[PDB]
């Protein structure tokens, strides 16, 4: 609906119950993968396939949908990694 | 916060463009304390 | 008639692509060697090596997504498999490279 | 690199703060009006009552309309030199005639009879005339419209495709505001298209809204990667149109400024850079003018080989082989 | 450390490709129109139109073979089908375009 | 060994093959060098031989070595040669 | 564009035809020795007997060895000014000492005592000395080896793939002869490879053979398109090798020649263009030299990031952003 | 006839431009003048 402020606490950028680390957030815009919150929301709203993190990071799951794969902690809201699916 | 405005002086040579630019800033300073 | 400027652009395209492919060959070689080194050392001593490896992947990802240069399948697979860079992916890749994996491949 | 010599003076009336930009050379006034450091929100024409208007008073006034200087105030100067009122009334009649030719409302134009020198020397009678002028500065020149208040416009820099949802386009918002759900047009190069924002992010600041200033990513539903390109613009529908032909005011760089060594002729096919991309175009020199010397200003008609979103006032650079050879402003769009 | 010069090249690649694709759109449009005109006129009057059409194909072929820019399938098919330029290929294409063929096909 | 290419104002000729002046030059200019080498490859590839589909008199279509050629076995003239459709 | 001012004089001895190239400025001699229109097959050193050798007589001699000027003859000049034999014998001793330092056989270097001015004025006694010199031109300088006589070398420009037969590579033959069936190496950038010519065509002239001069297409059996690239060379096996490191003599263009505005320093990473392609390299300036000014000659060690087929004498251009900023010659290959 | 490229080198004012002129003048007058 309306504008939701992105908050920054020195370590994370947070909004709509999602969060990204400072450096990962900036890296994505810098590498030509803009709008990471928009990407992650698309995944969350795509009826994604949900499985345990294959690498076993604690609290994290692998979500797949909207053309992307994401490693996401449903408790903390942190998106740890997000990228397009393998070609 | 005060309104910012960009103006300039135009016209032919020797008509007093450089003089007027100086005269404006001198008077307003003296009067309003600009 | 756009042909004269079109030819100029085409010549520039030929020259830059030639150069990019050469640079890609160097990335490929340097990565083959880092993978080899990482697989021949312990996890602690591998960290600065992984930092170099992922830094390269990051640049190759910038090439793919920001500038839209689509490389050969090998480098494309590498960009996918090595995108995630954390403790848990490093633990996984170190193990695989130590067991003799020479280039990133799907489990 | 171009070189512009200017003097920046700053003064305050009780209501407003002014940034005044005066230039030493006739050539510098031209360079500044076409490629301003800042755009003039209003100008102070200076005519001597000794001489009346002269060749360059016409040039600057015409440039005003071509560049899009919105309002002009007159300071009829050197009035201490001339006694009779009737002679002045005559000069004022000429100056209003002149301004009226170039579509400035001459009848309604303020005209202060003063002496700048006597005022600067500290002569109370003529100082009042300066204060009168700065009254007309306060009243006749409105505050310019701020970026964020206008119709939405985003020049497209990069495009990122996400499968099954759409395409994300990025760029720095030029003016206005974009909110999720609004319709937008994609203008320039290709036939115009419409689409709806289904997501916005303003870098480090906002989700689902973006404001003039920092970079914005905009997700357009149903737009595939190959249907949009860098150099197009996103715009509020019906507020900007694509054009190929336009009248321009252009300054050609001197050799010493890094420009051309030799003049060019009517078959010059340079690149014209607008916002985020360069496009080849041909030119029509004005009547009688066979060539343009490095260092000249001139008015030219340009025909681009691809349409560009544009409006009057849009600045552009002229380029050859990657080097900047001139700078211009869109005077009048044609079609 | 090759990245800084690599980035410069990549930026140049992005810019030139953008420009080439635009030029390709103009070739595509201009060819669609020549095909239409050729199909709406008699064989004799079509000859200067064919000269323009094949001149364009020749340039597009130079792009493909000399500079190795590989275009979209449409233009690739066009480069193949219109490569041969003589009386006998003109007779064939004129007939096909007159019967309503809008783009070269087999 | 070396076989001289002859030029009679209208054609370039060698080894029983020939190309018109302009077509020959066009091929080198467009980035399709060594047209005699290309045509020989076709002739030596056990090519598929059919009538010219456009019906140019004396000409046949030959296909082999990745190329298609329109060739007059009586005159030796290669009228057209290009890679097969991708 | 570089600018070289030269005078081209032509004369005939009864056995040979000579093309003589003199230059007005010291700076022009350097520019010519490094990027000469033609390569000197021998040189005429001119020392005054009035002054003996001087600072630049040393510079030119050293450049000789660096550039690869094969033989040098001396014309000890202005002998009409000096009366004493003993004094001349002393100068000749110094000049031979000098030449011997830079590996020219000084002891059996020819030295003609003459007057060029008296000879040009038409003075029979000193004209004999000119005829003596042109005797040494005929005898001491051998005819250079002609291109076509050397080992085969083709820089690759373009590559055209033919399915099921191989790849055709084109370029202009630099030296030597290629015949069908000969083995060739592909040198530079990648690891060397060998292959056999299964077809050759020399544009408008020959089938199955190609000669230094006009363009050649060479069909290599079993070589696929991605295994060869522009910038490599075809060569008779074992006659040319790839290298990354070499000593050079380089001339840096002045700003007025289209080059750099500012000097460069030891971390300069320009592009080096060899034959058909440019490759990035780093540099080592000589002892004490911290920077190179636009317009200087300098000796530098270059390390390329990719190997290039090269031999001593190979010329190259130095480029930045597509513009030529210098020109050089390979003095000594290192590895 | 055999073609050969030569040139004049040396320090300023030592007579390089003079010798270049003197050579072409003499050989002209002597051999095939
Ligand atoms: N008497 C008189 N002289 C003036 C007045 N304004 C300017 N001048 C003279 O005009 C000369 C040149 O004016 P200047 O400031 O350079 O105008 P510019 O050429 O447009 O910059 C100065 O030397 C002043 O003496 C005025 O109001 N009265
Ligand atoms: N006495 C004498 N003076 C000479 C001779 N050759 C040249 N010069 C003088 O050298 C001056 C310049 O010589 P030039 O040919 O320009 O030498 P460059 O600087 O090496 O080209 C002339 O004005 C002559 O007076 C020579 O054989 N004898």
């Amino acid at each position: 609906g309306i504008g939701k402020k992105i908050s920054f606490d020195g370590d994370f950028y947070t909004v709509d119950g999602m969060k990204f680390s400072k450096s990962y957030y900036e890296k994505l815009w810098e590498q030509g993968r803009p709008a990471p919150f928009v990407q992650a929301r698309e995944v969350l709203n795509s009826n994604p396939k949900i499985e345990p993190d294959p690498r076993g990071a604690p609290g994290y799951l692998r979500y797949e949908g909207a053309g992307l794969e994401m490693i996401y902690n449903p408790k903390t809201g942190q998106v740890g990694h997000i990228q397009p699916v393998k070609v | 916060t005060k309104p910012h405005v960009n103006v300039g002086t135009i016209g032919h040579v020797d008509h007093g463009k450089t003089t007027l630019t100086a005269a404006i800033t001198t008077v307003l300073a003296k009067t309003y304390g600009g | 008639d756009i042909w004269p400027e079109f030819q100029r652009d085409l010549e520039m395209y030929r020259d830059v692509v030639l150069s990019i492919k050469r640079n890609l060959r160097l990335y490929e070689e340097c990565i083959e060697s880092l993978v080899h080194q990482i697989g021949s050392t312990n996890f602690d001593n591998a960290q600065p090596l992984f930092d170099d490896l992922f830094r390269m992947q990051s640049e190759l990802a910038t090439m793919l997504y920001k500038y839209e240069y689509k490389p050969g399948k090998r480098i494309q697979d590498l960009i996918y498999h090595l995108d995630r860079d954390d403790f848990y992916s490093r633990k996984y890749w170190h193990k695989k490279f130590s067991d003799g994996l020479a280039w990133p491949e799907a489990g | 690199g171009i070189t512009i010599n200017t003097s920046h003076v700053e003064y305050d009336t009780p209501t407003r703060h002014y940034a005044h930009v005066d230039c030493p050379g006739h050539a510098d006034y031209v360079k500044n009006m076409i490629t301003g450091a800042a755009q003039m929100d209003g100008a102070i024409l200076v005519v001597a009552a000794t001489d009346g208007p002269m060749p360059q008073t016409r040039e600057h006034i015409l440039l005003g309309r071509q560049v899009g200087v919105p309002y002009i105030i007159v300071f009829l100067n050197k009035c201490d030199m001339v006694d009779d009122e009737e002679l002045l009334e005559l000069v004022e009649m000429e100056v209003r005639e002149l301004l009226s030719q170039y579509d400035f409302p001459g009848d309604d134009t303020p005209i202060v009879r003063g002496s700048a020198l006597k005022a600067l020397e500290g002569d109370a009678e003529w100082e009042a005339k300066i204060l009168e002028l700065a009254g007309f500065l306060d009243s006749y020149i409105p505050e310019p419209e701020r970026a964020i208040d206008k119709p939405f416009l985003l020049p497209i820099e990069d495009v990122f495709s996400i499968s099954g949802r759409g395409t994300v386009v990025t760029g720095r918002v030029e003016r206005g505001i974009i909110k999720v759900g609004e319709e937008v047009e994609i203008v320039g190069i290709k036939e115009t298209q419409k689409s709806t924002c289904t997501g916005v992010e303003m870098f480090r600041k906002l989700l689902d809204e973006g404001r003039a200033g920092e970079n914005v990513g905009v997700l357009l539903r149903g737009i595939k990667r190959e249907e949009i390109e860098r150099g197009q613009v996103l715009a509020k529908p019906g507020t900007i149109k694509p054009h190929t032909k336009f009248e321009s005011e252009v300054y050609i760089l001197s050799k010493d400024e890094g420009g051309r060594h030799t003049p060019f002729f009517k078959g010059y096919r340079p690149q014209f850079y607008f916002r985020t991309t360069d496009v080849t175009g041909t030119i029509e020199l004005p009547e009688g003018v066979e060539m343009v010397m490095p260092g000249d200003n001139i008015k030219m008609v340009v025909t681009l080989i691809h349409p560009i979103a544009m409006d009057d006032g849009l600045r552009f650079a002229i380029r050859e082989g990657g080097r900047t050879v001139g700078a211009g402003v869109v005077a009048k769009v044609l079609g």
